[PDB]
């Protein structure tokens, strides 16, 4: 959050927080009902939001789910979308804090470590994220579909 | 260091759990505290100096502390002393505004107490000189932000015993 | 650290003696493994990544170690788990090649328990993966060159304990 | 050790050994048995070689057992040549070893310390290795002569 | 001390102290019975330099006893004029040393932030440390006081 | 550190006394002794390498510490050990001149009988070793300063015990 970065920030300075600062988290709680609204349309939705996003995925990629593929069969297909699940949650949680650090932290440092040692094809898990954004954005205002697709975008960038 | 949105993030996240109910309000109660938290910041910033003044001449000078023998003798260990006590306050500050304390345990309470006893820092002192800190900051910021600074300076108390 | 050849030496040197018949028959029982040893380390780092991937599969997915709560969970610390592992497997290809653990006491092991404790690393899943590497290193490297790697993967699990 | 040396390298580099020092190990290891060879002639007649090369030493320089020198009398002279003894025994390290590292660590680091305090004439030490050097050649091949040299050499321009 | 100076100085050279610095001490202490004297005097009439250089003090600067002054009223007086007598103190303890060491360690150090909060207009505390210096200058000859007057001229300087 | 002269005012200070007719007298004593202090330090300088040459000849040489699986085996611990005779007799003359051991505690002695312990360092022996590095400066410097240099050589030695 833009609370702790302004802390963290001001600390390093030996100072308070700067009138800025200030009326940066002051625009920041403002805000907190809107993005806390978007992070409950994905909660709720989020069933929806993974199974569809995993349909279109596996007609992009068909590879992954055809033999020789890292999400072949039942068993590693309901394993892939327990990771898009993953992604999902934690995009909610990003929305709410205002930034994508808790993405990071959770889901993406080291994230290539992870994926490259189990053999996972990370392009497809970008192409996954950009399909939970396609289904997730449908369900929200332009507005707020707007505001979201930044965390999704985030995702999508840093899937490397 | 958390804030308040961010632990109880981390509290979903270690159960795997979207945001539930009582999340979703902790968070709702964070944000309709916001800008009460900003405007008691902007006070006690704008304040800084004479909340310690206060606070040191209500619980520490013309006492043996600051004589020959004191720990509040010489003048480089009465900077040190006054300069503790704007950090106190200045972490007090953040640790409001992010409504959690995980910066003091963080920054501020890490081998602290282990410290004082090695160089001899009177710790009942220090934790009296505190608390008049938040008697005097409680006047000057009102009694609701008042209540909250006093959660951060007892927090400070407390790590230091 | 020490390789078979220079331990030999100071085994020598603390008692002041020149190399006996004990003493060179160990160099002698070095250098006619030599080859095998080169042969399994180029092995070894030919599938280091598949190693780690196999051991880590048999041993800590799909448990409550990866999942939210657990030791293993967020990518940070999936990293960092397999990152230990390819220390371990390197270090331990090392070892082999000196015919010597000195190097793991020294550069793998040296405060490492004390570390471990402090994070919450689980010490007891740890050296159910390496042990589950040395079993994927032997199948790999063949019998004897796996009795000889396995010397070294065991130290390294003596010493988390 | 060459063995040690690579490990080394390749730990701080935080890898794997190369090929080429993979197959430098593959060489060392076989030239292990001509090496042996060579530590144990060296081991079998060093009784003669420090004895003929203490005569020779003090045939060069009688200063060091002449009175005012600092191997003056039988005690001090048979330190000397307990030290003789020292050297050529870490030099039978060094030619298992492959490299002069034994020589260095167990009696050349701060070895310029330790004969000034006590006033031993260093370069008298140094011709005292030659003197060894000598002796010992003539009891080995052309070849294993050769090999052996780099040793004796080392210790004495390192006698500084 | 130039005694402690001095060896601070050689230990971080790893060295014995130089000749130079070994006639300094030499010099040092075959001064040490004349700064001693001066000393004493300055003990010995300790009272009426502080009484008559605060009277002075309060001449030149009413207000800091005049009503919204630092020093206003019996109370505030006595504690400045207690101040003084402070540094009278560590002056004396300054020229038996031979130098500003001890009154920079217990009187100077982070003076300013001791003196800002506590709202005690510094300059003005310079000032009576002149004073000082005027009142204690008369109780010295000629040479003993241009000599004392490097002590007092220091904490004035250093009253920043 | 403090010299003689800067202890005796830390002393007063701490009372928030001028100094009184007790600490006049010990700064007269120490100046009284200014000469003889820095003619010693003049002559234990000018002998540094043979004094410790003497103590070593006395103490440590052609024993079980000189030979393989002694302390003191390998010229890397022989020289070692001298110079950590030459630090001792440099400190000890640091710490007569200056009148006052405080030195010794701060550069010398801190921690340091846990590094000896730590890599095997016969503590007796060193001990032995700086007794008799008192003897030969004692023989040196005179009786008097010889007493003094003793003060410090001891100083050192209770340190490590
Ligand atoms: C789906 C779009 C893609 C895919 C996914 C896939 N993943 C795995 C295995 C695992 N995935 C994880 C993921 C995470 N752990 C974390 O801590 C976080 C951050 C919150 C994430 C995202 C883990 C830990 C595993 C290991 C299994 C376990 O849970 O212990 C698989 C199975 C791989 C296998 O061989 O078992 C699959 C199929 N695969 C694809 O091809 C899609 C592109
Ligand atoms: C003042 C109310 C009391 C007091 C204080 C005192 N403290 C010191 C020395 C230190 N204090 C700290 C504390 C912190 N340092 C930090 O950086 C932070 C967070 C950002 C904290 C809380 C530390 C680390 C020291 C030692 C290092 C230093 O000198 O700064 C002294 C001086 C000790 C000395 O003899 O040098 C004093 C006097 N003492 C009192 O009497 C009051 C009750
Ligand atoms: C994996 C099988 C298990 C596991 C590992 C795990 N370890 C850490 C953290 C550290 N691991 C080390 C170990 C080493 N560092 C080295 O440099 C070397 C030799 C070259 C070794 C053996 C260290 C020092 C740390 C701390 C510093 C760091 O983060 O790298 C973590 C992360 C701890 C955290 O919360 O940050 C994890 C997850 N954990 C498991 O669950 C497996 C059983
Ligand atoms: C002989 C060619 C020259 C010579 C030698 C000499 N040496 C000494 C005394 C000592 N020499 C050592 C040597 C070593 N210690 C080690 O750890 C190593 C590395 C393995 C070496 C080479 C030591 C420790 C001593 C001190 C005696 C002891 O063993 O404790 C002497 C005697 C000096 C004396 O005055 O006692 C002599 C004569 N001297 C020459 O002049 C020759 C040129
Ligand atoms: C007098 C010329 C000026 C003046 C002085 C003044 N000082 C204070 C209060 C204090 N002064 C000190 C001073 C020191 N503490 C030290 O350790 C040292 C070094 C040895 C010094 C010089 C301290 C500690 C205090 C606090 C009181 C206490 O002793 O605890 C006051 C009173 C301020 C108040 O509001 O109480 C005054 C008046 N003031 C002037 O205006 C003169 C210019
Ligand atoms: C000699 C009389 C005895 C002896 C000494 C010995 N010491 C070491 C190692 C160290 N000695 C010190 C001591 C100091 N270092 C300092 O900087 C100072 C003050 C300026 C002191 C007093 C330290 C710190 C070490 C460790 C670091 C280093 O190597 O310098 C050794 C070598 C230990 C080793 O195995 O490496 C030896 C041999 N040993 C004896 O046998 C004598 C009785």
């Amino acid at each position: 959050s833009i609370v702790t970065k302004s802390i963290v920030n001001a600390d390093a300075e030996a100072r308070y927080l700067s009138p800025g600062e200030l009326d940066r988290i002051k625009g920041f709680v403002t805000s907190g009902e809107r993005r806390l609204r978007i992070a409950q349309v994905l909660t709720e939705s989020r069933e929806r939001i993974v199974k569809q996003a995993g349909d279109q995925l596996f007609q992009k990629r068909p590879d992954v789910v055809s033999p020789g593929g890292n999400a072949y069969g039942e068993e590693m297909t309901a394993t892939c979308l327990r990771d898009m699940d993953y992604y999902l949650r934690l995009i909610t949680y990003g929305v709410v804090a205002g930034d994508v650090t808790p993405i990071e932290e959770i889901g993406l440092v080291g994230v290539r470590e992870m994926y490259n040692s189990l053999g996972t094809p990370i392009p497809a898990v970008a192409e996954a994220v950009r399909c939970m954004k396609s289904v997730a954005s449908s369900l929200l205002s332009g507005e707020d579909a707007a505001e979201a697709a930044s965390y999704f975008d985030y995702v999508v960038g840093a899937m490397q | 260091m958390q804030d308040a949105i961010t632990a109880v993030i981390n509290s979903s996240d270690v159960q795997g759990k979207y945001l539930d109910g009582s999340a979703m309000e902790k968070l709702k109660a964070y944000f309709q505290t916001g800008e009460l938290r900003v405007r008691a910041a902007t006070t006690i910033s704008a304040n800084a100096a004479e909340i310690v003044k206060d606070a040191v001449a209500k619980s520490l000078l013309y006492s043996d502390i600051t004589r020959p023998g004191g720990n509040m003798y010489t003048t480089r260990r009465y900077a040190a002393c006054i300069r503790d006590l704007d950090y106190y306050l200045r972490y007090s500050t953040y640790a409001m505004l992010a409504g959690d304390p995980s910066i003091l345990d963080e920054r501020v309470l890490n081998g602290l107490k282990e410290t004082y006893n090695s160089l001899g820092v009177p710790v009942g002192a220090t934790v009296q000189a505190i608390q008049a800190m938040k008697e005097v900051t409680a006047t000057l910021v009102g009694a609701d932000a008042g209540k909250e600074m006093g959660v951060y300076f007892d927090y400070i108390c407390s790590g230091l015993s």
